[PDB]
């Protein structure tokens, strides 16, 4: 819930976090998904703004207006951002990794986003199963497996939680050769 | 004519810069809304004009 305001004269829409303070002069015009529900990669802050000064007032921008009289030239607009940056995962781990029982597995994730906390998570799926598991002590991005055995196989999950809500998650199915024994 | 009741009516059509053409559409030269849709609305004045 990014909070939008909007000053009438500088013609500044400040794209405020859920919990901003509204610059002197700017009002409150409405509050949109920044990272959209529905489709999550396609609309941009700009695609937000947009859907929301539409529903505004060319005579004040404070109480709602449609298509005669309303904010639709989007060129006068500067968009002053100020909400955290949505959490992207710059590196996720691989689709597939394959090694023999002994080698050495490891998976690392990269995220860029908005908090001081970066907290992290990992689960584990066996490949019959249907509900993760959690993947106790590992909570530290990489996450290393030494002399890994048939039984640690399956699909490993990070999960990477910024301070106030906001996560992403990226998978890796790893699979080992069992020689006899 | 007959048969068109009893009275005549014309339209008058008033110039853009007078007075008398007050309206509510009029955004100014930096982009609000103002009362007066006129510019400068007959003043004959320096400073309004300006």
């Amino acid at each position: 819930e990014l909070k939008v305001a909007f000053n009438k004269d500088t013609y500044v829409a400040t794209v405020l976090d859920a919990s901003g303070s509204v610059p002197s002069g700017s009002v409150n015009v409405g509050t949109f998904f920044h990272p959209d529900e529905t489709y999550p990669d396609s609309y941009v802050i700009y695609h937000g703004v947009r859907e929301l000064l539409y529903k505004r007032s060319e005579v004040d921008p404070a109480q709602p207006g449609f298509w005669p009289e309303n904010i639709t030239n989007m060129q006068a607009v500067t968009i002053d951002n100020k909400a955290t940056a949505r959490l992207v995962l710059n590196t996720s781990l691989p689709r597939v990794v394959s090694t023999i029982e002994g080698g050495k597995v490891t998976l690392s994730v990269v995220a860029l986003g908005g908090k001081a906390p970066l907290k992290y998570k990992w689960e584990f799926r066996a490949p019959n199963a249907s509900t993760w598991t959690a993947v106790s002590g590992q909570t530290t991005a990489n996450l290393v497996l030494d002399n890994i055995d048939a039984d640690k196989a399956g699909e490993y999950k990070v999960t990477v939680t910024d301070a106030a809500g906001t996560s992403v998650d990226s998978t890796a199915l790893v699979a080992v050769g069992a020689y006899p024994p | 004519p007959k048969n068109m009741g009893k009275t005549i009516k014309v339209y008058e059509y008033v110039p853009l810069l007078d007075d008398r053409n007050i309206n509510d559409q009029g955004i100014d030269a930096n982009g609000a809304h103002i009362v007066n849709g006129n510019l400068y609305g007959s003043s004959k004045d320096i400073g309004t004009i300006t």
